[PDB]
């Protein structure tokens, strides 16, 4: 029994190295996927706070430059 | 000078499935 | 004993398989929500360029007319 | 146009698959 | 033999627990990223809408008041 | 009614550090 049992050991360790690196490539490529995510995210709201400011900035500046008309 | 950006993830979620299909050829059988 | 080892070995194998079907879920789970975070941020992403693109075209159309005017 | 984002849902399946990893511990039992 | 058969079986367990308690760790983490990304990507869109609702509303407005002009 | 941007370096780091302590958890096979 000894023997089935070793060899048995043996098919348990190499599934669970096979499993081992499958895990390793899903967290890996989770955390790729995570950085994409987070600079898209980022420059998007990069962009949008831009346009805001810009809209804003200058509808202040025409607002003046309006109001000193009358 | 920036622009708006899109964002691709197929490729990771590509890994992501060959990721789980490596994880279904783990199984163990009773034998 | 024999004994013990083998059903303690029987633990293993049951246990680990339990956890990969936990793994099987869990990059499951991830992948799809990727999937949404992907859409999401490629829609609204969408959204804020066709607002900008509005807007760029229609304050250039008026600096063209009012232009016009003088 | 715009779209909001619902993960809720996929959190807690993880949740649950974390769960199901704490009760996948191997006791000595020796 | 046995002995051999008994250190080897517990340092079997002893790498599964570990790899388990590394998987758990990366899971949770995973899910915590989730949370952040979902907040931010509402946010902004939040924001996004607002900026268009705005903008919307208040050139309705001109366009009514100035269309009284004519 | 703000615009906010997005950290996740904490998470990434405690990922890299859960993918090196699952290499450091090979059975080595004996």
């Amino acid at each position: 029994t000894q023997q089935v049992l070793s060899e048995n050991q043996k098919l348990i360790a190499n599934k669970f190295n096979q499993a081992l690196g499958a895990m390793q490539t899903g967290f890996t490529t989770t955390n790729e996927a995570f950085r994409k995510v987070q600079d898209a995210v980022n420059n998007n709201a990069q962009a949008l706070s831009k346009l805001a400011s810009e809209l804003s900035n200058t509808f202040g500046a025409i607002s003046a430059s309006i109001g000193d008309i009358i | 000078q920036i622009n708006v950006t899109f964002l691709d993830l197929e490729y990771e979620m590509k890994k992501l499935e060959e990721a789980i299909k490596k994880l279904e050829e783990s199984y163990i059988d009773l034998k």
